[PDB]
């Protein structure tokens, strides 16, 4: 599931210590994923290529031939942008939304690789420390600084408590 | 005991969004690139006004049809505009040759000035001042189309008309002209007393002869008989030459033309809205930078692509 | 020590697809969406059988070719079946004008019933049992297109025909009928004894005047004549006039006709086959949800879009 | 490679312990996949606008530049369909097949989480574990319940012996 | 402390590409699918030489217009080239009957030979020598279109022409002839003496029949009277049909056609380039297998598709 | 970032020994990644249909209606053609680009699966091995045969030393 809380971006972490919970967005990837999706709606629209045309029905009654000819032409383009919108929505789509979970799950991936055997992965997004992590500590996971040597022995402990 | 958890944004949008393997997939934020709306009315074309016609068709305004009388002096346009039925058109009934070529050169013209080239008091020896119906009325009483002139014989003569103009204007000139159908022998001697007649038309392309076609026709707004109508463009420096005995419906006026570019008509029954727009359907104008776009077939102008959608949404958020 | 393994299915499967980086991947499932079969038959296309004409074209059919006499009703149709060579067609030589666009019009016909017009009888001053050819024969007899009348001079005159029919049905007609061409001077006085010929034909909208043209031509079945052919649609309550002093072929029936819907001619080989479909090819009818086939281009009907393919197979399950 | 043996599914779980070996297909993942493809199969077929035409040819000798007119349309809608199919089925294709490749390792991912050093990765997609997984055991992966605490110890001293 | 590192290539590429979400990536290698060039000449088409008119058009080269007077045989073409404003035209003004569908029908000819039908000596009864005009010089002097003849009365009679010519070639015949539209009764009885005059023309499809339109007209190439060409195909083993007492303009040469195949005509400028090609533009031949191009939309062969690009460009390498 | 110091291949490694350091490519995934990325763009390429036709303007002044329904049916191809064309460009470079990452983090997973714990994950794509590897030893990683059974207890030494 998503977080309600999380107003200041798209993807981030709670932090749950002693002093205190909180979420706090990561503006990174967030910005990476804003520019991303905005690209892609902008490529979308301004690849489309537009010029005039007048459409009438300017055949008599007894040029209904050729105006079948023009139906025919008109009801073909319809077919085909309908068609062609329709699944490019469709498409695109699924990407966006895989390209959501592919950023969430990089940022899961770059924490896992920190925290190693200093905490037990919950398997619902979450870590549980096996140490105390204070707000400091929790900050350095964040911007990627972690230091797992300072806390290995504390959590290598409490491990091999269970 | 500690813990950190990753997670994403969530709120209580309910846009939902369809992907090629799921639908009804409720997101965060949601985008949609079908244009729906326009603004009910008709506007200027990239600056330049429409020829709205109302209750007459091109070629009652254009011959003139005498309830056709609002000749507000549009010198340019961008397209026409006409009622899916005008009520006004041959009010004399008939043909105009070439009807849907000629409105489709007038769909767009960049300069436009009514001219008189003939002038009524100019045909001595011919009546011009009895060539109405009650099939023209004008506030009632009989009338007729007021930019071409239905010669009669005057005494009890018809001569042979022979008569030539120049285009010594620096335009083109849309100039028209028609053929009277009688319906018998002596509706033939009584308005042109000469039996057997004939219209010529020549200029350095035209070579034209017309003959009335004598015979028995149903009624049409009140008449039997019928006018033919002819037109050309006369270049700036050549001559068009006219003879004839009968059954000659002369020009009286003709237009300075300019062309340009090219459009098409429009039928709707909506109103001049002081507006501009880049894209006008007949059921409204359409202002969008959207790539499709589902209000009408009948465009001109640019104009995003034509669909068959209610809804074109893309997903820009999260699943919620 | 015991083993878990995560793993995926398999089969015997030799379905092969390809991909945008790889081809010819064996896969577990597989379904192509290219429609390539149909059901070898003409069908009647939305419950409305077509009008299917066998050796006849549609102008013999019409004018009554007196090979294709056959003249079983079908009051309405979808869509018009020909042979890609019809035998039976113009028995005496000539055209029918806009003959296109009048298959065009016949191609689906909401109601149609042939009607007697002007009877035979009604001619007191004319031949009206003289006009036959061995170009149509009926069993190796001399005789003529059914539904109209070649009339010849009586006595040695030919009076100058002037009649009318108004249109008191409720349903628009159909009208046919012709102008002879004869080859010289001698012929034209033996037939119709006036040297000099026209016939006039009026209704609200038509104004036609028809004129012989007397000259030499080649023999097309037997026959260095001609016969032109025209037709109208006589509205409601509208009046058709002919007047004619010559080398007239005159109506005797004639069409009631109610329209509706627009469809084609479909050229084909294939007859009946008592089937349904809402899509027909002129060598068998589709039924098909896919959104691409590959049967035929010439399709009437609602049909998956036609392309160049043998195959388009979207993989469904893994790879094998 | 794959598994003729398991037949009731498309992803899923060879186990091997005391009691006997055997197949057990994941359900719901399973599942997910055919309601999806099932989705984009019917998403390119139902997406297809169809509107009645009359194809034929109604031109004569002296209107060859109109049937020529009509040709170029007719032969360029074909272009346009081809190329748009053709393309469309490769694409599909290949997100199809890499769709199935995602399931499976989410699949792998899910049970690595559980059983983290209680067992040894293989590096084939299988697991060895250090202790003795009896049928509830290997049920308890399946279903996502097994209790990491329970053997801990047990396979924290199978290990260092060898 | 040993160091293993999983990484990618990288090199001094400045290609640069575009992607949904990202612009103006550099990547290491890239491949564009646009084709923009071409080898600015005019080309044969999948080895046959085109029709390169030069100064002429279509007409005046078939009617043989004297200033063409370059007979050469090509055999065979694969398209036609014209130049935007051919000089060399209709010598002597008027028409040519169904001018662009002749053209369309000659875009493209599989055998075409130049024959002579109906030799100047063969006509006994009238003048062949008289019929020229300073419009039609060659070499200063006044003449006439090559393959036609202007009959012109003989001592002081125009007696009537009746001939046929059988096509007993093996190949369909291209034939044209033409009627004169003199000025006045003077003229007329000048060139002509008979002054109600016709022309007759009948084979098994055909039947014409054409009368001059006496009358006033602008001054073009010095003349205000006019000529107006029609044309057939006659087939193998049929015969065409003249007769006139006037105005008349004969076949004396006609064409051997074979058909086989169609094209349409190029406007061009260029000459030709001693090159092949299986795709034309007027600016210059394509030599690509490339799915798109650019160079310009009226292309005669098997081409890439057009497109408003200047670059379409696919990775192939990686983030650079 | 990629390495300018790799020119043998599209996919490789750098290895940092006593014996000192180099560059070598992976072969068989390089070899991989020029099969599919040649198929993408000649599928591109051959997928086109083409034919025969004659674009030229043959109709005279008073049948501006038809030509302007010709031109309705070239700009409209044109319109059809461009967008397709554009975005097609765009969507398969995102692809191409998303193939390149999958396969490099295809290698990198498959030497962590042959180290195990003998190395240590730096989270840079490098491993930092716990014992001593030789040019022959790194010649094993890339080849796939490492063997490490050699290694165990001199990395197990070097590792519980801190
Ligand atoms: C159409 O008229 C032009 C204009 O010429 C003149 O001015 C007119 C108002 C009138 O007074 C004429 O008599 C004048 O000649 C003609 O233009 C002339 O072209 C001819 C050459 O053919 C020459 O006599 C004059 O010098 C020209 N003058 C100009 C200003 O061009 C023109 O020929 C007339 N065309 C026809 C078909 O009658
Ligand atoms: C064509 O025919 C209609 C109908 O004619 C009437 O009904 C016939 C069966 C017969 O009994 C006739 O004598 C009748 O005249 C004409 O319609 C009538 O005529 C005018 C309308 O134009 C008007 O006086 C009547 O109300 C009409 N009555 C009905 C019942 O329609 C019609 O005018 C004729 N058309 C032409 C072109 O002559
Ligand atoms: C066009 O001519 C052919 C051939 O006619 C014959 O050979 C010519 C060179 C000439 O000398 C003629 O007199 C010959 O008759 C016609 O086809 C022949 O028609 C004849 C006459 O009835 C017929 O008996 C033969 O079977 C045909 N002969 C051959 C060799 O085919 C043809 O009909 C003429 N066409 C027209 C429309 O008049
Ligand atoms: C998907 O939803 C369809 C209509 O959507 C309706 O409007 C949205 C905004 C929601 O309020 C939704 O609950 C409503 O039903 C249904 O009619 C349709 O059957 C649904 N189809 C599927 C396959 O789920
Ligand atoms: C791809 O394969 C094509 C022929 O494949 C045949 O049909 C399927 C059903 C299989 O069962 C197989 O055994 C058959 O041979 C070839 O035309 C084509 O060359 C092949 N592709 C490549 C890259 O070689
Ligand atoms: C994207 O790039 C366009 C063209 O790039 C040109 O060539 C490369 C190698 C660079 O040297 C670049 O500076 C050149 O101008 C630009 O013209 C365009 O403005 C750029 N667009 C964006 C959105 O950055
Ligand atoms: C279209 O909409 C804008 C803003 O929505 C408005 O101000 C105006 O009516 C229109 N703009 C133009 C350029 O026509
Ligand atoms: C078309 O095929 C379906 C599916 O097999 C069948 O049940 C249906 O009756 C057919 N429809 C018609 C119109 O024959
Ligand atoms: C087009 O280009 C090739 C390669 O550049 C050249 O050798 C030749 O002129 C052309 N080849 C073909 C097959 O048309």
């Amino acid at each position: 599931g998503g977080w309600q809380g999380m107003v200041d971006g798209w993807y981030g972490y709670h932090h749950s210590n002693e002093q205190g919970s909180g979420y706090a967005a990561d503006k990174e990837s967030t910005q990476k994923a804003i520019d991303g999706v905005t690209n892609k709606v902008n490529s979308i629209i301004d690849k489309m290529n537009t010029q005039f045309e007048a459409v009438g029905r300017e055949f008599n009654n007894l040029e209904r031939r050729i105006e079948n000819l023009n139906k025919k032409m008109e009801d073909g383009f319809l077919d085909v942008w309908t068609y062609n919108a329709e699944l490019l929505v469709l498409m695109e789509n699924e990407r966006t939304l895989d390209f959501h979970d592919s950023n969430v799950k990089n940022l899961y991936d770059k924490v896992r690789l920190q925290l190693r055997d200093n905490a037990k992965e919950l398997g619902n997004g979450c870590f549980e420390f096996y140490h105390k992590c204070d707000n400091k500590c929790m900050e350095s996971v964040r911007n990627g600084t972690y230091d797992y040597p300072q806390y290995s022995e504390e959590a290598r402990l409490k491990r091999e408590e269970i | 005991s500690d813990q950190i958890c990753i997670g994403y944004h969530a709120n209580n949008s309910t846009e939902q969004v369809d992907t090629i393997m799921e639908k009804n997939v409720t997101v965060t934020h949601a985008q949609d690139i079908l244009e729906k709306t326009h603004n009910g009315k008709l506007c200027d074309l990239n600056g330049v006004k429409p020829l709205i016609l109302k209750d007459c068709s091109v070629a009652g305004w254009l011959l003139g049809n005498p309830m056709c009388d609002e000749f507000i002096r549009v010198p340019e346009w961008s397209y026409i505009v006409e009622r899916a039925n005008p009520a006004n058109d041959l009010c004399y009934p008939g043909n105009l040759n070439d009807y849907e070529e000629l409105k489709h050169l007038l769909s767009r013209i960049n300069h436009f000035e009514k001219i008189l080239i003939i002038p009524k008091s100019s045909w001595t020896n011919h009546e011009t001042s009895l060539g109405v119906s009650a099939a023209c009325p004008y506030q009632g009483t009989p009338s007729f189309f007021r930019n071409v002139v239905w010669l009669i014989k005057k005494n009890d003569a018809y001569p042979t008309i022979k008569i030539s103009y120049n285009n010594t204007n620096q335009e083109d000139l849309l100039i028209l002209w028609g053929v009277h159908h009688s319906n018998n022998a002596a509706e033939q001697t009584n308005l042109y007393k000469n039996p057997t007649t004939y219209i010529s038309v020549g200029t350095s392309t035209l070579n034209q002869r017309l003959v009335p076609k004598i015979a028995t026709r149903s009624q049409v707004n009140g008449q039997r008989g019928r006018m033919d109508f002819f037109w050309t463009i006369l270049k700036p420096n050549d001559a068009i030459h006219f003879e004839s005995n009968g059954n000659f419906i002369a020009p009286e006026y003709a237009y300075k033309i300019v062309k340009k570019g090219d459009s098409t008509i429009m039928k709707s029954e909506m109103e001049y809205g002081h507006c501009n727009t880049k894209c006008q359907t007949p059921i409204g104008a359409i202002n969008s930078s959207m790539p499709f776009h589902n209000i009408h077939p009948l465009t001109i102008g640019e104009c995003p692509k034509y669909v068959k959608s209610n809804k074109l949404v893309l997903a820009t958020g999260l699943r919620n």
